[PDB]
């Protein structure tokens, strides 16, 4: 599958 | 760490997935999604932070 990462403040 | 998304091959919308969701099958639909929120293609993408 086709997958990114984006930030995530709250982690 | 950081929100892994992935994106249904239908309708070319990003889906959030649970961390550790680190094995997914070649073809993805929002059909699979294990949130039933957005197991539809027709329910809009959510934001990026
Ligand atoms: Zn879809």
């Amino acid at each position: 599958a086709r997958t990114k990462q984006t930030a995530r403040k709250s982690t | 760490s950081d929100q892994t998304w992935v994106q249904c091959d239908a309708c070319l919308k990003w889906r959030k997935l649970p961390d550790g969701m680190d094995q997914l099958p070649e073809k993805w639909y929002c059909s699979n999604n294990p949130d039933p929120q957005f197991r539809n293609c027709e329910v809009p993408e959510e934001p990026e932070d």
